[PDB]
């Protein structure tokens, strides 16, 4: 701590006086996450076997919840033609928890690979599908040319290039009647330069990549304040309290020793906040529980030593803490 | 079943003020003797609620639009109300939204419904052993594909016929979020006859519905085959509109003030 | 930026994707401590004076 | 004329004056 001052001060004499070099943080010593039992797992690769998915607006959803998914089957190592992923790996899905998951499928075209994103635009992610921005999973991709394609073109699937408004995330619609394509309504029957909204996939084996079919697999993500149903493939890390640790309540991650409190919470209240829009109290959301987020002890280190012609014995002060190691 | 009533009459659409009426918790963030001020769909303060009521006879039920939001402020004795239906064309073209109350739990539940020109439910047989239990259900005949099953915790509700100034009341809020649907619901004594009185209440939550279902519309399907008549009931439907409460909270977080400025 | 949370981030998108994020987040925050210990000169200034 | 210890989480030390409130009013 003497020659902490020596760099500090950028000189080999200290003079007397007191210095502030470092700051002293306390580092979490475990991990404290607490969330109940495992209901079923996402179907994942039970999708990538169906003979024939549906269209973009048609999408077809199995509705399984409580991610952690599926890990066992998994046929997205190098098994496709193409892969663009966001967020993390299917195989990383294990380690995080969501609320609903919905199994997609769906075949685009090659300029509708792009237009693929969670809280984007497109023609299709508009008009048709949009990503929620829940979603951190991969977007599966394979070529189906050497199936799906016919000659002349194959009328069996449909999309809807038009609409007369941008969906929201997480709305469909399966009407394939004529309606306002454009800003200005034409009154039904197709005239008075709008267009028939429906279309027909025009694929074509051999035209380039824009023009042929690909099969898209996306399992929808959800991620909300509501209190998750899964943590990892353990659980509970069986919490101590009185000690630094680095906790995820209720999808709220930080690192802070949990004590409890009296503080008095509604029933259908999760979770509390001070002025600071920050976490300050939570609730267990797999037991009956009342936990205050008391974050861990830190402050800035004060040396205090005499002159370097006077003594080498050096004083460490922490700031405004009580020090349990010593 | 598909025959109005022929009491049936549309009644001139009185009007009322709310003084406190609209306010509810923004969020599940507790806070403590602080001022918190967030925008979300609200209800302005002193605005105009439409007034209705039913009688033994004149009784309407119109339909109104969901799209901006509306508010629910019901004045009950009986508890006549047994809840609200949810759709765009009100028909097994599409998906359909239902909310029953039995005075013991809440029915929830998304099917494709066959809707009746006016529904209702069959109540007879007062005199010996009333117990006011529902028997013929007239809503909708059969339903189909349903994409959404839900029941509620149980709950005490007053069936009991009184005369005079009316005693119960409920406030709900309805609002859609994203495609998620949200229940607020109240129950306080107080002694009214037409208009409101002054006075504050907190709306806590209820059931927050995972649906996803869009509603363009609702429609009335609530009191009580041409020749059923129909008791005495009052109801509102407010407009829910983007605005911001400041709202205080106390040392148990209950609200004690809301305050919402685009007046003075 | 996409989000104020440093954990959302890092767990979402890619390490050179989240750099783009990550330095919005740095720039804005080194120009409002840099007007806090501008603002708290300034006012010192009355308080010596 | 708590505040002080919910702005002492997100880094913002106070640091403790050199003189105390009870020394002032001894050289006073």
């Amino acid at each position: 701590p003497l020659s902490e001052t020596k760099c500090t001060l950028k000189s080999f004499t200290v003079e007397k006086g007191i210095y502030q070099t470092s700051n002293f943080r306390v580092q979490p010593t475990e991990s404290i996450v607490r969330f109940p039992n495992i209901t079923n797992l996402c179907p994942f690769g039970e999708v990538f076997n169906a003979t024939r998915f549906a269209s973009v607006y048609a999408w077809n959803r199995k509705r399984i919840s409580n991610c952690v998914a599926d890990y066992s089957v998994l046929y997205n190592s190098a098994s496709f033609s193409t892969f663009k992923c966001y967020g993390v790996s299917p195989t990383k899905l294990n380690d995080l928890c969501f609320t609903n998951v919905y199994a997609d499928s769906f075949v685009i075209r090659g300029d509708e690979v792009r237009q693929i994103a969670p809280g984007q635009t497109g023609n299709i992610a508009d008009y048709n599908y949009k990503l929620p921005d829940d979603f951190t999973g991969c977007v599966i991709a394979w070529n189906s040319n050497n199936l799906d394609s016919k000659v002349g073109g194959n009328y069996n699937y449909l999309y809807r290039l038009f609409r007369k408004s941008n969906l929201k995330p997480f709305e469909r619609d399966i009407s394939t009647e004529i309606y306002q394509a454009g800003s200005t309504p034409c009154n039904g029957v197709k005239g008075f330069n709008c267009y028939f909204p429906l279309q027909s996939y025009g694929f074509q084996p051999t035209y380039g990549v824009g023009y042929q079919p690909y099969r898209v697999v996306v399992l929808s993500f959800e991620l909300l304040h509501a209190p998750a149903t899964v943590c990892g493939p353990k659980k509970s890390t069986n919490l101590v309290k009185n000690k630094c640790v680095n906790f995820n309540f209720n999808g709220l991650t930080g690192t802070g020793v949990l004590t409890e409190s009296n503080k008095k919470f509604l029933p259908f209240q999760q979770f509390g906040r001070d002025i600071a829009d920050t976490t300050d109290a939570v609730r267990d959301p797999q037991t009956l529980e009342i936990l205050d987020i008391t974050p861990c002890s830190f402050g800035g280190v004060s040396v205090i030593t005499p002159g370097t012609n006077t003594s080498n014995q050096v004083a460490v002060l922490y700031q405004g803490v009580n020090c349990t190691e010593v | 079943q598909c025959v109005n009533f022929t009491t049936r009459t549309q009644l001139p659409p009185a009007y009322t003020n709310s003084f406190t009426r609209g306010v509810y918790y923004p969020d599940k963030v507790f806070r403590s003797s602080v001022l918190h001020s967030t925008q979300d769909l609200f209800l302005p303060f002193f605005s105009n609620v439409t007034w209705f009521h039913a009688i033994h006879k004149r009784f309407a039920n119109p339909v109104l639009p969901f799209n901006d939001g509306v508010y629910f402020a019901s004045t009950e004795k009986s508890n006549i109300i047994r809840g609200w239906i949810f759709g765009t064309t009100l028909d097994s073209k599409t998906q359909s939204l239902l909310i029953v109350n039995n005075a013991t739990n809440v029915v929830i539940k998304v099917c494709e419904f066959q809707f009746c020109n006016d529904p209702f439910l069959g109540v007879y047989y007062h005199k010996n052993n009333k117990s006011w239990m529902e028997s013929e259900f007239r809503v909708y005949s059969s339903a189909n594909n349903c994409t959404f099953e839900y029941v509620s915790q149980p709950f005490l509700m007053d069936l009991e016929g009184k005369q005079g100034n009316f005693k119960n009341l409920r406030e709900f809020v309805f609002k859609n979020i994203d495609g998620y649907f949200k229940i607020y619901s109240k129950h306080t004594p107080i002694n009214l006859v037409r208009g409101l009185p002054q006075g504050f209440s907190a709306l806590e939550p209820l059931v927050d519905l995972p649906i996803g279902i869009n509603i363009t519309r609702f429609q009335t399907l609530h009191i009580s085959s041409s020749g059923w008549t129909a008791g005495a009931a009052a109801y509102y439907v407010g407009y829910l509109q983007p605005r911001t409460f400041l709202l205080k909270y106390n040392e148990n977080g209950t609200i004690t003030d809301a305050v919402d400025c685009a007046l003075d | 930026a996409i989000s104020s949370v440093l954990n959302d981030i890092l767990s979402r998108l890619d390490p050179p994707e989240a750099e783009v994020q990550i330095d919005r987040l740095i720039t804005g925050r080194l120009q409002s401590l840099q007007t806090y210990v501008t603002q708290q000169l300034i006012r010192a200034a009355e308080i010596r004076a | 004329t708590d505040l002080i210890c919910a702005q002492k989480f997100n880094g913002l030390t106070v640091l403790p004056p050199l003189l105390t409130d009870e020394m002032i009013a001894q050289y006073t």
